[PDB]
């Protein structure tokens, strides 16, 4: 085939033209003319423990936790009983 | 393969996994007497152990979960208490094996026994 | 052409740190592999020897003496 | 990531690839000179040449468009046309 | 759910085992994972794959962003058939792919080893559908089999990338995220089984070939995948076998189920329901 | 940006001049072959084993093994 | 070919959900007899109710 | 210990930080990409508090912070549970995120 | 996509693109160069027998049995470049390539910055309207005598002139912006 | 919070029992959060209220005196039935707010016992069917127009089989 | 085997008989077809691409279609057979279907509410 003798020539003049367009895209000098943690880690924290310690704690049933574990010999510090030890373990 | 001799070979002879002590404990057993549970109903429930967690070995892992929120920082040092919960286990895990070949072997003896009563008549 | 420029058919040349930070990364997952290895060799082995359930006394599951 | 094409740098790769065709001799390639009517190739070659371009410079032609890169340059300004190349 | 992600699981492996497109496969083997995380919650063990589903997130997340440094760093080529060699040029990407996808493979002693293997040995132990026992296995080596064809296509090969070459990993912003994830991935398996709370009673006890299994199926996975690929190189041409295209056009579901439902389900509106 | 010349890349020393050989063989001979050359022909010229990518720093970690231990 | 894909696809999808079931029928369990929870199987804890005592189910060694 | 609480409550605000940031006109004067990856930073470490916690001591939190409608007998609330799968998740989630983001920095650049 | 599309195909062009569908069909089932540069000019040799076939007929009938050989020996996943149809890139940068009409309804605000651009841009827009009329006469003055017409347009056969209709192939969005 | 109407029970901690020399990541931050971020908000807190006690006023809580039930009240007469038909819609809602607190109470006895849920959060399930049984019982059947019309008559209903079944 | 097209999977371009069709009337439509296109494309291009337009190009081939669609439905409606029973076992088949779904399931559940079986348990709302 091979382009045709009046096509090689419409490609010819007319990226002739885009050439143009594209370095008149271009942007002259000057163009654009335009005429800490604690910042989000601390204050937004002394807020939300104001809500949590006086709103949720303050309210009923709003922060509710597992029972803490307690095992074999190890005392309770509110009532001060002592777990009594387990049965020994004979093996 | 114990598999292949129930489902290849034979039917009788291996037992059915879901009915292991298909017979009573008397059996070739004098007076077997019972596992014996070393913790506490309460002290499990006070360690909030989770049900499936209260096996036999309730009393190793009672002891593993102390000494792991003691030493807290240090999740490396609770390591001797481990192999023993684990061994519990592993002593348990033989048991819950040998009841399993127990079982397997008194189903056998019933087949060779029906055919000892089978003598020719 | 910033950084580093490239190469026509050529191996691109390469950083000191890239080749450094790439060995370091492998050679801890090494290390990693063989220092647990050595202090924890249960991964392949277990530390818990089956039973073999075949050699198992009929006296100790209870198999009656047949009658 | 990687640098722009230019209008003389993506010659320079399309002559280079030509030059390492056996077919084509290297010291009578020149931009101008037509692939079938003054170097010699077949048609099937031409196909084989564009091809290689494609995978120099890693696009396709279409190949109603690439039935058509006969002179060793049409490849030059149409790869060139097709990435924008204002030099 | 044991029986549907123990089928996704070799499904979607074996689907992952031809495609040719590197994000593609990584995602396929997202999908696996995630049918062996279905497979454990289906054998009622749900605290380990909770294990997996955090073990799961380090390595995957790396190998996807290993692959986006080598999809931005070449020309935007996102098939590994054009890409290779890539750990000579880009070392640091390669021992991160790799590091990755030995986690993958469930490499002793890395994040996927103290999860995956209990997963594994949990299955071989249970009393389980066999179809689903037999397909998780093997699906354990297709992991390791596509995780071998990424890094023999994508790393160990001749390069055949495009000719110009520019390739930069060196930007903080690469390597630094790469970095810290990768020692994650090292680290990560050994941090959270020791902290986590002691859990499902594990059983350790197991016939030597059960315990190993999960070892050995990944090792001769990758075996058997690198003699594949490299009887490959051999002047010999091979084509697809049939199963070939139920294996690269995904099973065949996007090319039915896809054309047909919503062929069908247009088709009755526009002429049945509004017209009619 | 340069180019390295052309001359440069010949397909001896590469797993091409064996396809060279036997497609001559057949009378045939490729034309691209040269083309195709740089991938074989230096920086990426050594076979990459896989023993190699899976055992990359083993040296040094093992050797870091060892003075740990 | 289309029918080609129909019939594959969906043979794969009977082959599949078959074998599964051969693998019901069928199914793979260790040598190993059923476990053994304490007390009553946990009666009582597996919020059985506590002034009806259940009938005992003892393990022996 | 309130620390647990605000730490759950604390990772939720921080995060959302950035999106109306956005909202406003300042993001054009700071750069978002280095803020947001900084954040999630933040968020991780604040995630990690409640993990050793714990870790250290096993215990849940269920934290009712809003009443959305009462809606006669079934009442809405807006709860966050801290079970062992909620903060294990949201550490390594947010891990991930603080990876990608800085890794979205270097893809996307040009976008 | 430049040029236009013919409207029937010869024999050549079936059979010198599928010498494209074909090697690049090889590609991915051989992956490797090495195996490639082999089993393709192996390839060729295939095309290149049954070249000079002079029978017409015999022609169309190794075309039609190649195409067919072809099309069950295809790759179902073969080697698309990244940014051609079908690819992985295809269109991706489209959201974009704004269409350039839409600079026009810019606030004096906005296109205050940017001064010398819309300088150079109002000049381009008179060069359009200056020759609209010697462009569509142009296009009509050599229209068909009653005959086929092709998609095809004409150059400029006169200085000053500018290809008819070229205001969309020349000031088109830039393909990666 | 009534003690009483939103119970909670009593509190029992381990006592700190270390046994590694390392020290722990926790106690050091508390004694950080205690200082800069517990004292500085105490100190604006108290202040809060010392604001507030000094003009410090009061709100009560309306009582309503009891009205004759729909049970008695002439039919047709709008005046006396209106009058009872919303003392039952307000009680629709006291008696809903008390199925509230149960439903909270609970959640909380299945929060603050986990892995004894089973048994020990047993003391207000028992509840939540007493109550539950109740609710379902006076209130449930109705449409979207409750009325205490028919409550009367989804309870008188019944009232027939307490003594058809009974007879 | 041989490609089978389907309604969907059609034969593709290559594989097609009529593509290899030489015969002098098919090369004279393939080329009276691109008539039809190039005179139309050259009545799109010089109407875009026109200077000193604002009015919308309006596509007038979308406007024959909509126009079909919806405003030549009814006009070219005909009751036959095919058309009506196909027409009201859409309109009342379902509609007949789900009655007896939901009468059946509504008339179980009411009987054993009746009986005293349904636990109706914790359900406090509906
Ligand atoms: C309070 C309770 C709210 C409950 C909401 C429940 C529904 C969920 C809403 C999610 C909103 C997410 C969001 O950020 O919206 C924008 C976002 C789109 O942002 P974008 O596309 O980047 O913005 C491009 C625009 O052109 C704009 O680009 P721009 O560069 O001009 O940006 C400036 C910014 C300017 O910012 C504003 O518009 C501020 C609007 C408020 C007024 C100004 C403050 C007044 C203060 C008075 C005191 O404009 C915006 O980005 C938002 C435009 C629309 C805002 C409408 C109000 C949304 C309020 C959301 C809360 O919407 C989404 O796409 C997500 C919607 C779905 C969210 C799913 C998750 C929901 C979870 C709950
Ligand atoms: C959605 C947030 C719901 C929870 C917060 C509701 C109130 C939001 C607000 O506008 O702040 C006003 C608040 C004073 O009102 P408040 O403390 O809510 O008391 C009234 C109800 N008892 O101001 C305060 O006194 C509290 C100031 C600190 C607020 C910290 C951030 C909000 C705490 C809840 C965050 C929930 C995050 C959920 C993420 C999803
Ligand atoms: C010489 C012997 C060296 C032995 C190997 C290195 C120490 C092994 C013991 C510590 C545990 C393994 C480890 O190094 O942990 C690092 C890991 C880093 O965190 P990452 O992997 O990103 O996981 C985040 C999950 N949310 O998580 C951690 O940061 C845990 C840190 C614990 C202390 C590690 C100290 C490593 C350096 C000194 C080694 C001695
Ligand atoms: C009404 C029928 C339908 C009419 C449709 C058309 C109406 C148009 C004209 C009126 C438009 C405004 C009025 C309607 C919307 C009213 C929204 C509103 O009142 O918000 C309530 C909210 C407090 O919510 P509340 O229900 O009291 O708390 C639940 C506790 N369980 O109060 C709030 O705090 C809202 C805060 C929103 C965010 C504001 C900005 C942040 C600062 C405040 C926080
Ligand atoms: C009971 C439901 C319908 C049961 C019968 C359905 C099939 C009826 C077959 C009739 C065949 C003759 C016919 O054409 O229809 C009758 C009438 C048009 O009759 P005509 O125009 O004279 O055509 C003569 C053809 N020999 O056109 C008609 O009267 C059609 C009568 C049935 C139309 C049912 C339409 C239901 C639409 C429900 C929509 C719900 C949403
Ligand atoms: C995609 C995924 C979509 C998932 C959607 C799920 C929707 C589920 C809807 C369930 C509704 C009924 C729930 C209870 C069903 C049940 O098992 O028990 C009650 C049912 C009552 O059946 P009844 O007609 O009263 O007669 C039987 C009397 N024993 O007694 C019976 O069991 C009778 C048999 C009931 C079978 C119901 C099957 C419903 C399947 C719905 C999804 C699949 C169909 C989707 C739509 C297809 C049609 C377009
Ligand atoms: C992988 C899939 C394998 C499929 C292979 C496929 O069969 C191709 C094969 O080898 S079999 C066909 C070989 N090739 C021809 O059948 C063309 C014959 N056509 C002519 O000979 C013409 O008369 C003409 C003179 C125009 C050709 O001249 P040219 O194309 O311009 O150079
Ligand atoms: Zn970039």
């Amino acid at each position: 085939s091979g382009y045709t003798p009046d096509e090689k020539l419409r490609l010819q003049q007319l990226r002739e033209l885009r050439r143009r367009w594209l370095k008149d895209q271009e942007l002259s000098p000057r163009e654009p003319v335009l005429p800490f943690a604690v910042s989000h880690v601390l204050i937004p924290m002394w807020f939300v423990h104001y809500y949590v310690k006086y709103h949720m704690a303050t309210k009923p049933y709003t922060i509710v936790s597992s029972k803490p574990r307690i095992f074999p010999g190890d005392t309770i510090l509110e009532t001060g009983e002592v777990i009594p030890p387990m049965r020994d373990f004979p093996d | 393969a114990h598999l292949t001799r129930r489902y290849l070979w034979d039917a009788s002879v291996e037992p059915d996994p879901e009915k292991i002590p298909s017979f009573p404990p008397d059996l070739g057993f004098p007076e077997r007497k019972e596992r014996v549970m070393v913790a506490t109903q309460q002290e499990m429930m006070d360690a909030q152990l989770t049900l499936q967690q209260r096996d036999y070995c309730a009393h190793y892992l009672i002891r593993l979960l102390k000494c792991k929120r003691d030493s807290f920082p240090n999740f490396l040092a609770c390591k001797h208490e481990q192999h023993d919960w684990d061994y519990c286990e592993h002593l348990d895990y033989v048991k819950r094996m040998k009841e399993f070949e127990r079982e397997r072997r008194l189903l056998q003896r019933k087949k060779r026994r029906a055919l000892k009563e089978a003598r020719v008549a | 052409g910033v950084h580093i420029q490239p190469r026509y058919r050529e191996f691109p040349q390469l950083t000191r740190s890239q080749v450094i930070q790439g060995e370091f990364l492998s050679s801890l997952m090494w290390f990693w592999i063989l220092w647990r290895f050595w202090h924890d060799s249960d991964a392949v082995l277990g530390h818990f020897s089956y039973p073999d359930p075949s050699q198992w006394t009929d006296e100790e599951l209870g198999i009656p003496p047949d009658d | 990531d990687a640098p722009p094409l230019t209008l003389d740098g993506i010659k320079d790769r399309v002559l280079y690839v030509l030059k390492l065709y056996d077919k084509i001799d290297p010291e009578k390639l020149s931009v101008n000179s037509h692939f079938m009517k003054d170097l010699g190739l077949d048609s099937l070659d031409q196909v084989e040449i564009i091809m290689a371009m494609e995978d120099e410079f890693g696009f396709e032609i279409p190949d109603i468009d690439a039935e058509k890169l006969m002179c060793p340059q049409e490849i030059v300004d149409y790869i060139a046309d097709k990435k924008d190349v204002y030099e | 759910m044991l029986c549907l992600g123990a089928l996704t699981t070799l499904f979607t492996a074996i689907c992952a085992l031809t495609q040719n497109d590197i994000k593609k496969i990584i995602a396929f083997s997202t999908s696996s994972q995630l049918g062996l995380m279905m497979v454990t919650l289906g054998m009622n063990q749900p605290h380990l794959a909770f294990l997996h589903i955090c073990t799961h997130a380090f390595f995957k997340a790396m190998l996807f962003m290993c692959s986006g440094s080598i999809i931005h760093s070449l020309a935007d080529e996102q098939d590994i058939r054009k890409m290779g060699n890539i750990t000579k040029i880009m070392p640091f990407t390669s021992s991160c792919l790799v590091i990755g996808s030995l986690a993958l493979t469930g490499m002793p002693f890395l994040t996927g080893f103290y999860s995956k293997d209990l997963i594994i040995e949990a299955i071989n132990t249970c009393n389980t559908n066999a179809w689903a026992l037999l397909i998780t296995l093997i699906a354990t080596s297709m992991t390791a089999m596509y995780s071998m064809r990424i890094i023999y296509f994508v790393t160990m090969t001749k390069p055949r990338f495009p000719p110009l070459i520019s390739i930069n990993e060196n930007d903080p912003d690469l390597m630094n995220p790469i970095k810290r994830l990768a020692f994650g991935s090292i680290f990560a398996g050994f941090v959270i089984s020791y902290n986590i709370p002691p859990t499902s009673i594990p059983v350790l006890t197991m016939p030597w070939f059960l315990k190993t299994t999960a070892l050995i199926i990944s090792v001769l996975g990758f075996l058997i995948a690198l003699e594949l690929n490299n009887l490959t190189m051999k002047l010999s041409m091979n084509k697809a076998n049939p199963y070939s295209s139920f294996s690269t056009l995904l099973g065949f579901f996007p090319s039915i189920i896809h054309r047909i439902t919503p062929m069908k389900s247009l088709n009755l509106s526009l002429k049945t329901s509004l017209t009619l | 940006m340069e180019l390295p010349d052309y001359r440069q890349w010949k397909i001896e020393g590469t797993p091409l001049e064996t396809v060279q050989k036997k497609l001559a063989a057949r009378g045939l001979r490729d034309p691209w072959a040269r083309n195709e050359a740089w991938r074989y022909m230096g920086g990426f010229a050594g076979n990459i084993t896989f023993p190699s990518v899976i055992l990359k720093g083993f040296k040094w970690g093992f050797a870091a093994f060892v003075v740990a231990l | 070919s289309w029918d080609v894909m129909c019939k594959h696809l969906f043979g794969f999808v009977a082959f599949m959900v078959f074998m599964f079931w051969v693998g019901h029928v069928f199914p793979s369990y260790q040598p190993v007899g059923p476990k053994q929870y304490p007390y009553n199987n946990l009666y009582l804890e597996r919020g059985g109710d506590p002034t009806k005592e259940p009938e005992p189910v003892v393990h022996y060694d | 210990m309130n620390i647990f609480t605000t730490s759950i409550l604390l990772i939720f605000i921080l995060l959302l930080s950035p999106i109306l940031i956005s909202m406003s006109n300042l993001i054009k004067h700071i750069n978002f990409p280095l803020y947001t990856t900084t954040s999630i930073k933040f968020s991780f470490i604040i995630s990690l508090l409640p993990l050793l916690m714990f870790f250290h001591n096993n215990m849940e939190y269920m934290i009712t912070t809003w009443h959305w409608v009462t809606m006669n007998s079934m009442e809405l609330k807006m709860s966050f549970k801290t079970d062992f799968f909620s903060i294990l998740f949201t550490s390594v989630a947010l891990f991930v995120t603080w990876s990608i983001m800085q890794f979205s920095s270097w893809y996307m650049h040009s976008d | 996509a430049f040029c236009a599309p013919p409207a029937y195909l010869t024999h050549q062009q079936k059979v010198l693109r599928l010498y494209k569908r074909a090697l690049r069909h090889l590609e991915s089932w051989c992956i490797h160069r090495d195996k490639y540069r082999y089993f393709a000019c192996l390839m060729r040799a295939r095309f290149e027998e049954h070249k000079n076939e002079k029978d017409m007929m015999r022609a169309t009938q190794l075309l039609r049995e190649a195409e067919e050989e072809f099309w069950q020996n295809q790759h179902p996943q073969p080697y698309i470049f990244p940014d051609s149809p079908g690819g992985t890139s295809f269109e991706r940068y489209e959201c974009y390539k704004v269409p350039e009409w839409c600079l026009d309804y810019w606030h004096p605000s906005e296109k205050a910055m940017y001064p010398d651009y819309f300088s150079k841009r109002e000049q381009w827009k008179k060069l359009r309207m200056e020759s609209w009329d010697r462009e569509v006469k142009q296009l009509q003055e050599e229209t068909s005598p009653d005959g086929i017409m092709t998609e095809a347009l004409p150059p400029a056969r006169r200085e000053g002139d500018l290809p008819p209709l070229w205001w969309h192939i020349v000031t088109r969005p830039r393909e990666r912006p | 919070w009534d003690k009483d109407v939103y119970p909670e029970p009593p509190s029992r901690t381990p006592a700190p029992s270390p046994q590694t020399s390392l020290p722990n990541p926790i106690t050091y931050l508390t004694k950080a959060y205690d200082l800069v971020v517990d004292w500085p908000v105490t100190l604006v807190r108290e202040f809060i209220e010392r604001q507030h006690a000094k003009n410090r006023t009061y709100y009560y809580h309306r009582q309503y005196r009891r009205v004759p039930d729909i049970t008695e009240c002439k039919e047709g007469d709008v005046l006396c039935i209106y009058e009872a038909e919303m003392q039952w819609r307000r009680d629709f809602k006291v008696d809903q707010e008390i199925m509230n607190i149960i439903q909270e109470r609970l959640k909380a006895c299945q929060q603050r016992e986990g892995e004894n849920y089973q048994q020990n959060c047993a003391k207000e399930l028992e509840q939540f069917t007493k109550v539950t049984k109740a609710y379902q019982d006076r209130y449930l059947d109705l449409g979207a127009y409750y009325s205490a019309r028919k409550c009367l008559a989804k309870q008188k209903q019944r009232m027939l089989e307490e003594r058809k079944a009974a007879r | 085997s041989k490609y089978k097209p389907a309604p969907l999977a059609t034969l593709p371009s290559t594989l097609d008989p009529a593509e290899y069709d030489v015969s002098p009337e098919t090369r004279r439509a393939q080329v009276e077809r691109l008539s039809i296109r190039a005179r139309l494309k050259r009545e799109y291009l010089l109407q875009y691409n026109d200077p000193k337009r604002v009015s919308h190009i309006e596509d007038p081939a979308l406007i024959r279609w909509t126009y079909a669609r919806s405003a030549n439905i009814y006009p070219n409606f005909r009751p036959t057979p095919k058309n009506s029973l196909l027409g009201a076992v859409a309109g009342f088949g379902p509609l007949i279907f789900w009655y007896y779904v939901f009468k059946t399931d509504r008339d179980r559940k009411e009987r054993l509410i009746q009986e005293g079986k349904l636990d109706r348990k914790f359900n406090i709302s509906y």
